[PDB]
RNA sequence: AUGCGCGCUAGGUCUCUGGGUCUCCUGGGGGCCGAAGCUAACGCGUUAAGCGCGCCGCCUGGGGAGUACGGCCGCAAGGC
RNA sequence: UAGCGCCGGCCAACUCCGUGCCAGCAGCCGCGGUAAUACGGAGGGCGCGAGCGUUACCCGGAUUCACUGGGCGUAAAGGGCGUGUAGGCGGCCUGGGGCGUCCCAUGUGAAAGACCACGGCUCAACCGUGGGGGAGCGUGGGAUACGCUCAGGCUAGACG
């Protein structure tokens, strides 16, 4: 069976790509913990039907780019933008981080 | 610490320092002589401990310890270098093993004839 | 390549009778009725009381040397019998008289081990009608250990077998001395053995 | 020093104890007055005189 | 800030009985109660009550101690040795049926926050289930 | 009646007036090899007079050590001072895995199979002292149901 | 030479500062002596170095050495 | 055919002769400057044995990177002190979802290796047959105590 996974939206800045950020859960293999992490894919809707803070649903599918491989399944949530907020705030802390 | 710590930073592991550098990770090395000299000990300990400067087929030039009652080893003589290090002399680490190349077995000994390589007495 | 000469040293070095040698070990000259301290120089000086290693060491060897076993091939056994199910000493003694030519110095076609082993490898026992001429084979219960047809008419075999008439065998074995032959009824247990080893030493050794 | 003594030989202690006390080291304990000679001679004279009509 | 209620009336627990207090007090709510049912009926705590205190529900614990001992330093022994929180916030441990602890060979109990409920290990090895390893106690 | 076994004897000195003073401390098992075991230790100016010292106490500060199948109840873990002890009761045909120390203790009240360990500080003293408190704090199943149940 | 927060575990005494039904009782600070306990010991002990939970920082034998090189900062000394 | 290493402690195994801070031994502590059980030889002894020792490298011992299983007043180790971003963690009561979690079934988890039981080479090593185990993933179904999420409340934290 194809892969579904689900995510926020937090990128739309591309004709017919959004980015969705997924979330994932798993225990540490040597300490037990229960780690977060998140990763980025770039899902494929042809209809430009969804925005940003949208929960939704993407599904594996045939390549349609370099790195696009997952298509737009449906809509689970709207709105909810306080996910994209924490997002843009964690990747902006980094100009902070620099050296020179 | 915290598990969070432990997650976040890890344990370092501790790496071996090896005591034999100019062996290259080999059971032993051959070498020529340079120098055929005696030095004297630390301190607590006082004698003349022969000992021979010795440049290996590695790009290594290191003193070697000659074991034993007495050697034949001359300016260019052809040896074979051993690991094992001589508390007393501060800087020499490795030895020399007894008749291989050219360093020949000690004379009339009886008791540990494997090393310092002699062959066994004949009797008659 | 198992052991070769003096004996009787080694009954005064482990300071038990080891019955290693058949007839002379009985009769009054056994050198531990007379001289019953340790061989060599200091021999018969005053013993400082042996640590915790030399106490096993010595059990160790006294159980090996009763056997006459090599190092190498008792410490497989010890391994082997460490691995199986039930009390690691019980099955260990039990292996170590699975043996074939111990087997055949119980039944009493010769007077002692250094001698079954000679009678084994000099291929004059047979097992089940086939000849099996190797010390270690480990018998299994249920199996008939005979004298081979050609070597019936040795004189050894007639002298050793005559004095078995009237006298007991150990109770996990069954003996035909008018068919020269015995049956290997079971494995025997701790108590059937009247050997003078305490073998917790033994385990407590080999686990170091 | 007497109550650590019988403790460590498992000698039973009967003590008049008082506010200041340590109520668990006394094994039979007659929460009363250590001061004020007359609670003690009526203490100690009924106990003897029980010790007396026992015998 | 409070952050474990669980480590905390456990905590509570080992702290009145290492002075040996009659009872204690702690605030109350599901969770506690169930911990104080299976640790009642194992006849460790003498057994639990609830109350108020100001209005709010609290839940008093009657601890159990074992007869007055003979000797220097006469304090009776106690029922409750040992006690910890296994699962703690920020490390959580769950087992599975195989994987369930045994306690000083039989001696000592553990508690598992079961799909069926608060159980001991006995029970949950009967019911063949596991769960959240709370605490273990001997 | 009783087995004497000798951990060790130290000399130790103490500094006169330029000059250095010597005295002898023994420490003794004494046992029967039936769960019960005295240990002691005995400071004296020479060594028979130590030793004998140590025995006494040793005979006057027994502990029962309750056997079944020549092993203990359950596991414990008893720390004294900085030296820590672990034993873990084994099935019958493994024998007492456990330092020279521990050994001498646990033979002498007739275990015959037990694993030991020994962490932290290694003194002999305090590992013998912290042996000797384990062995005091075991309990079986009808103690505990006792003190449980009643 | 003691990171921050919260909860629990005998007390006695001195002191600064509020409240009350003012012999006393109830809060918040600062000090000494001490239950249980902890510690290698000294000692700590409701102002914990006791029993617990959460988060951060740091340690891994001494000397060479806070030295060398690199990077960032500073007018420089120098700092990290 | 019987050799090889050891005999101060660790670590089983002790006397004499030779030398005299020399010659030398050494894995650590250390021996040797006149009666050396530590150097060289002899006699004895111990341990293995067609093998016995040494050098190199890995795991152990090392709880000496401590998840199981460590620590920071003085032994090495609390940041000079605040404010605070990401992150980590989080009171009481009720209901929904079943994400983590737990369970059942099933598909994988090749052979060889490992484990068990039988066998074939005169035994063994070696090999053959059979059975089971197995961390982890996929699919179907189930449970809801705990963690998560979504709603509805509460005042013991916090703030006015
Ligand atoms: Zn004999």
């Amino acid at each position: 069976p194809k892969k579904v996974l689900t995510g926020v939206v937090v990128s739309d800045k591309m004709q017919k790509t959004v980015t969705v950020l997924v979330e994932r859960q798993f225990p540490h293999p040597l300490y037990g913990k229960v780690i977060k992490r998140s990763k980025k894919y770039l899902a494929h809707d042809p209809e430009e039907k969804y925005k940003l803070g949208d929960v939704v649903e993407i599904i594996e599918s045939r390549p349609i780019s370099k790195r696009k491989r997952f298509r737009v399944l449906r809509l689970v949530e709207s709105g909810r933008m306080d996910l994209v907020e924490k997002y843009l705030i964690r990747r902006q802390n980094y100009e902070s981080l620099s050296k020179r | 610490p915290t598990i969070n710590q432990l997650v976040r930073k890890g344990r370092e592991k501790v790496r071996k320092k090896s005591k034999v550098p100019a062996l290259k990770g080999a059971p032993f090395r051959r070498g020529v002589c340079t120098v055929v000299r005696t030095v004297t000990p630390k301190k607590p300990n006082s004698a003349l401990r022969k000992v021979a400067k010795v440049r290996l087929t590695s790009g290594y030039e290191v003193t070697a310890y000659i074991p034993g009652e007495g050697h034949n080893l001359q300016e260019h003589s052809v040896v074979l270098i051993r690991g094992g290090r001589v508390k007393d002399l501060p800087g020499v680490r490795y030895h020399i093993v007894r008749g291989v190349y050219d360093a020949a077995g000690v004379k009339d000994r009886k008791k540990s004839r494997s090393k310092y390589g002699t062959k066994k007495p004949k009797e008659a | 390549g198992r052991y070769i000469g003096p004996v009787c040293r080694l009954c005064r070095r482990e300071g038990v009778k080891l019955y290693l040698k058949g007839e002379r070990c009985y009769s009054p000259k056994c050198a531990m009725e007379r001289r019953p301290y340790p061989p060599g120089q200091h021999g018969q000086k005053r013993a400082r009381r042996p640590s915790d290693y030399a106490v096993r060491l010595r059990e160790k060897q006294k159980l090996r040397r009763i056997y006459g076993i090599s190092e190498r091939q008792f410490r497989n056994l010890f391994e082997e019998a460490s691995k199986k199910k039930g009390v690691t000493g019980s099955v260990f003694l039990g292996l170590l008289e699975s043996r074939l030519d111990n087997v055949v110095y119980r039944l009493g076609f010769a007077v002692s081990r250094r001698q079954a082993r000679q009678l084994v490898r000099h291929g004059h026992i047979t097992v089940n009608g086939r000849r099996v001429d190797l010390p270690s084979y480990r018998v299994r219960p249920g199996d008939e250990i005979a004298v081979a047809e050609k070597s019936r008419n040795l004189e050894l075999i007639r002298q050793n077998l005559e004095a078995m008439k009237g006298r007991k065998v150990g109770p996990w074995l069954s003996l035909d001395v008018e068919g020269m032959k015995g049956k290997f009824l079971r494995l025997p247990d701790r108590e059937d053995l009247a050997l003078p080893v305490n073998e917790q030493l033994v385990i407590e050794f080999y686990s170091r | 020093i007497a109550v650590r003594e019988a403790r460590k030989l498992f000698i039973p202690v009967i003590a008049l104890a008082d506010t200041d006390s340590d109520p668990d080291l006394v094994d039979y304990i007659i929460p009363g007055n250590d001061d004020a000679i007359r609670s003690i001679q009526l203490i100690l004279s009924r106990a003897v005189d029980l010790i007396i009509q026992a015998r | 800030m409070l952050t474990d209620p669980i480590a905390d009336m456990l905590t509570r627990i080992r702290n009145a009985t290492r002075v040996y207090k009659e009872s204690t007090d702690v605030p109350a709510s599901r969770f506690k109660e169930e911990i104080l049912r299976i640790l009642a009926r194992e006849g460790f705590i003498k057994g639990y009550e609830r109350v108020d205190v100001d209005g709010k529900p609290y839940l008093r614990v009657y601890l159990k101690y074992g007869p007055r001992r003979q000797g220097p330093d006469p304090r009776p022994e106690q029922v409750i040795h040992h006690i910890r929180r296994i699962s703690k916030p920020g490390r959580r441990v769950y087992v599975g049926v195989k994987e369930i602890p045994r306690v000083r060979r039989g001696l000592g109990i553990a508690i598992l926050s079961t799909s069926k409920g608060v159980l001991t290990d006995r029970e949950a090895r009967k019911l063949g289930v596991g769960g959240e390893l709370i605490c273990e106690v001997w | 009646d009783f087995e004497e076994k000798m951990i060790l004897i130290r000399r130790t000195a103490r500094m006169q007036a330029g000059g250095r003073r010597f005295r002898f401390g023994a420490l003794v098992v004494v046992g029967d090899r039936q769960g019960r075991v005295g240990l002691g230790f005995g400071k004296a100016p020479e060594v028979p007079l130590a030793v004998q010292k140590a025995g006494y106490y040793a005979r006057r500060n027994m502990v029962e050590v309750p056997l079944q199948n020549g092993t203990i109840p359950h596991e414990i873990e008893v720390e004294f001072g900085a030296s820590k002890i672990v034993l873990k009761p084994a099935a019958p045909g493994t024998g007492v895995i456990a330092g020279a120390v521990p050994r001498a203790i646990l033979e002498l009240a007739g275990v015959t199979d037990i694993l030991t360990k020994e962490l932290g500080s290694r003194n002999p003293i305090n590992i013998a002292y912290a042996t000797m408190e384990a062995l005091r704090q075991l309990r079986t199943k009808a103690d505990v149901e006792r003190l449980r149940k009643g």
